[PDB]
């Protein structure tokens, strides 16, 4: 089961990740069943 | 597998069942007919199979679009989510004391 949690924040930094807290939270439960090892990302 | 074979060499087929409660919503439910909801009385409770005893009142508490039940410190469901309605209730245990 590929559980996806998601969080999207308005931010003002050029630099790196914003120094701070906020949690992620759930939003999918797939059912895959699919083995992962590798990932990657597309843009 | 031959007809002639001795019951215990005979072919058999097997199916197992395995129930599942995910991080998702709960969709496979039993015939159980379903009844109409009772507030602010003591009534014995069963939201999805979550059974229980108490009195279910209008929750002012804040569950998230997946949060489907509370909890308290003792791990008792403290509130729920009408499966058929989209509403947060509060579970007070019913009122009993010392006679
Ligand atoms: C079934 O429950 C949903 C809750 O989201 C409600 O919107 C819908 O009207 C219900 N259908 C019937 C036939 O009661």
């Amino acid at each position: 089961y590929f559980k996806i949690y998601s969080k999207h924040t308005p931010i003002n930094l050029v630099r790196d990740l914003p120094q701070g807290f906020s949690a992620l939270e759930p939003l999918v439960d797939l059912p895959i069943g699919i083995n992962i090892t590798r990932f990657q990302t597309l843009l | 597998f031959q007809p002639t074979n001795g019951v215990g060499y005979q072919p058999y087929r097997v199916v197992v069942l395995s129930f599942e409660l995910l991080h998702a919503p709960a969709t496979v439910c039993g015939p159980k007919k379903s009844t109409n909801l009772v507030k602010n009385k003591c009534v014995n409770f069963n939201f999805n199979g979550l059974t229980g005893t108490g009195v279910l009142t209008e929750s002012n508490k804040k569950f998230l679009p997946f949060q489907q039940f509370g909890r308290d410190i003792a791990d008792t469901t403290d509130a729920v989510r009408d499966p058929q309605t989209l509403e947060i209730l509060d579970i007070t245990p019913c009122s009993f004391g010392g006679v």
